[PDB]
């Protein structure tokens, strides 16, 4: 498609030009990441992406674990979600909700030295930073449910959440976390890797995240 | 604060062409994409298109394709629609929309503004009183035969909002809109006070004041 | 063309009662879902951006849940001003389609209108024609009965009814009998005789041409 090369990146997903080829509309339908599968060897792999069945063509971290459809007990169950939300990183464990599938419940029954993956995972969330701080638990145990590693937001000189406001002329948030692999050891090494997942969510019409998402970076 | 007032509108000749205008402000016009939603007399929303201030991209419903364009002018921080072809069921309020990012949600909205597709000919209102009787006392204003719709009634420059009810517009026989615009006041207020009814008719440029006064 | 079908068409609800008004797409929209609540002759407001996160200044008792194809937008308690039409909005994907919409009307006590009946205007009669007006005020439910006398006009007589009031959710009537200068001074009592469910016999307000 010619059409498609003006619609490259005008910061609106044409579904015309939502393939690999186009370049996934130059990141407009994959949150802002030019290519998810960028080291996957074997191609059509995000045609398999969005099944459930496992195809271990597309098994490697290269090829996103194929949306984790071989280690999978694939999804935490929705019944016990709104439980799981409130009771994350609360202080006290919850073992029910202590599965990589529901976040591990916060690190609370792990409370194991962090290992940390390298750099930092950055969200442009449509929400006031206000808005965003109040639902944090759901925001984190969701996110962390997705991506199946323990997420928190990462921490000031004084100790306070690195949740700032996007766009100061306007509004918008910027959301910078950490990813802690320390009941990983598949698995998440870097923030980009991350990054990489949610973007190929998008763009194959599979990210079940209730957060409006601007786009999603992998920053050190 | 984010603003936008749509501009033209009015009526057209069936087979005719007419230009919309939304002036937006009180924001980066080129940080957002622009829309176009449309809405029939009793029937619901219909997005009509969009056009990108950045790029100049636009993107449109199949239905208005061809007969209908979108334009910018970031100098003047306005969006345009241009519709030809005109048909009767095209009579609606046409809705300019800023849309939210990557979304495209509409928080934002213009006040509308109504388009009636009619071979038939425009025509002022003539405003008549309805005068109190003889403890609550009932006046009012008739605005008779008039072509096309709206009309804007309010009561002493808005200040009197109270009671007001202002019924929707019928089309007569005579192929003529007339409406009634009421308001229940105290009877001790009657002799020492003063009601006046505000009607514009935006189509044919017509503003007529009517002091309400018991016979 | 992926269809947003609402459903009911229609909705008849007391003041604290539960609402819940459903948007079914015909293809997997996820959570590109925005929901608007549109008053008479105004603008839409957005209420439910992103399948469940409420706008800001939208009151607490408004809900959005779904994901897929099935949402649902939920008012927990009905308040008066909660009359309107609701909307759903497919997002993220052009054409951005909006719902067949949801009228939400609201379930009062029976209220009596207030007669009203006003005689043609001095300046109309010098025009040639001859408008005599009979209004019913706050009143509940809609359905009233509107004859014009003593001799029963029809045909020459057109009724206009406002949208349910934001406060105590009552109607209004205004109806409007049709002559000439001719036909208008050929006649002395003019009467309109009101009849309603808030009524125990039928209400009439007349009045006589030149007194
Ligand atoms: C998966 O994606 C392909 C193209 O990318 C599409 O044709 C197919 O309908 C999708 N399958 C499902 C189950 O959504
Ligand atoms: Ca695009
Ligand atoms: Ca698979
Ligand atoms: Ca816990």
């Amino acid at each position: 498609r010619a059409a498609c090369q003006a619609k490259r990146g005008d910061q609106r997903c044409d579904r015309e030009c939502n393939s690999p080829g186009c370049g996934w509309d130059g990141g407009d339908c994959s949150l802002s990441v030019g290519d998810p599968w960028r080291q996957c060897e074997a191609l059509q792999c995000w045609r398999l992406f969005n099944n459930s069945r496992c195809d271990p063509a597309c098994s490697s971290p290269a090829c996103l674990y194929d949306n984790f459809d071989c280690h999978a007990e694939r999804t935490c169950n929705p019944v016990y979600e709104k439980y799981c939300a409130d009771h994350f990183a609360d202080g006290r464990c919850d073992q029910g909700c202590n599965t990589e599938e529901c976040g591990w419940d916060g690190l609370d029954c792990a409370s194991v030295p962090a290992l940390l993956a390298r750099g930092v995972l950055v969200l442009t969330v449509l929400l006031p930073p206000e808005e965003l701080l109040r639902s944090s638990a759901d925001f984190l145990q969701r996110l962390s449910a997705i991506l199946r590693t323990s997420l928190r937001f990462r921490l000031d000189a004084h100790g306070q959440a690195m949740v700032f406001p996007y766009h100061r002329p306007e509004v918008g948030s910027v959301v910078m976390l950490e990813i802690d692999n320390r009941l990983c050891l598949h698995c998440f090494p870097d923030a980009q890797s991350a990054a990489d997942y949610l973007g190929a969510l998008s763009a194959v019409e599979r990210l079940d995240f209730p957060y409006p998402l601007r786009d999603v970076r992998g920053e050190p | 604060e984010v603003q936008l007032v749509e501009s033209g509108g009015g009526l057209v000749q069936p087979g005719g062409s007419l230009r919309l205008s939304c002036a937006a402000s009180g924001y980066a016009f080129t940080d957002y994409w622009m829309t176009w939603v449309r809405q029939a007399p009793g029937k619901g929303l219909e997005w009509v298109a969009e056009i990108s201030p950045n790029s100049g991209g636009t993107n449109f419903n199949e239905k208005f394709k061809g007969r209908f364009t979108i334009s910018v002018d970031n100098a003047k921080n306005s969006l345009y629609l241009q519709m030809n072809s005109l048909r009767a069921e095209d009579t609606a309020v046409y809705y300019c929309a800023r849309g939210e990012i990557r979304y495209n949600w509409f928080a934002y909205w213009g006040q509308g503004t109504l388009v009636t597709v009619s071979s038939a000919s425009t025509k002022g209102p003539s405003v008549f009183p309805l005068a109190p009787s003889s403890g609550t006392a009932a006046l009012g204003c008739l605005v008779k035969d008039y072509f096309p719709e709206p009309v804007t009634v309010s009561w002493n420059s808005g200040a009197l909002t109270s009671g007001v009810h202002t019924f929707p517009a019928v089309l007569q026989s005579s192929g003529l809109y007339s409406l009634s615009s009421v308001v229940t006041v105290p009877s001790s207020s009657l002799g020492t006070q003063t009601y006046i009814c505000n009607v514009n008719h935006k189509p044919s440029n017509t503003k007529v004041d009517k002091k309400v006064e018991p016979k | 063309d992926i269809q947003m079908t609402q459903s009911p068409s229609s909705l008849s609800a007391s003041v604290g009662d539960r609402v819940t008004i459903t948007c079914k797409a015909s293809q997997n929209v996820g959570n590109n879902i925005a929901w608007y609540q549109q008053k008479p002759g105004k603008a839409p407001k957005l209420l439910i951006y992103y399948a469940s996160n409420r706008y800001t200044g939208v009151p607490s008792r408004f809900s959005g849940s779904g994901y897929g194809t099935d949402f649902t937008l939920t008012i927990s308690s009905l308040q008066p001003e909660d009359f309107a039409t609701y909307y759903c909005q497919r997002l993220y994907n052009s054409p951005f389609t909006f719902g067949g919409g949801t009228k939400v009307e609201i379930k009062r006590t029976v209220a009596a209108p207030s007669v009203f009946i006003f005689p043609p205007s001095d300046e109309q009669l010098k025009s040639g024609t001859a408008s005599v007006v009979c209004l019913l005020n706050n009143f509940y439910p809609r359905e009233a009965k509107v004859q014009w006398k003593n001799a029963l006009q029809s045909g020459n007589s057109q009724e206009s009814v406002t949208e349910q009031d934001s406060k105590d959710s009552t109607y209004s009537l205004s109806s409007t009998l049709t002559l000439s200068k001719a036909d208008y001074e050929k006649h002395k009592v003019y009467a309109c005789e009101v009849t309603h469910q808030g009524l125990s016999s039928p209400v009439t307000k007349s009045f006589n041409r030149g007194e």
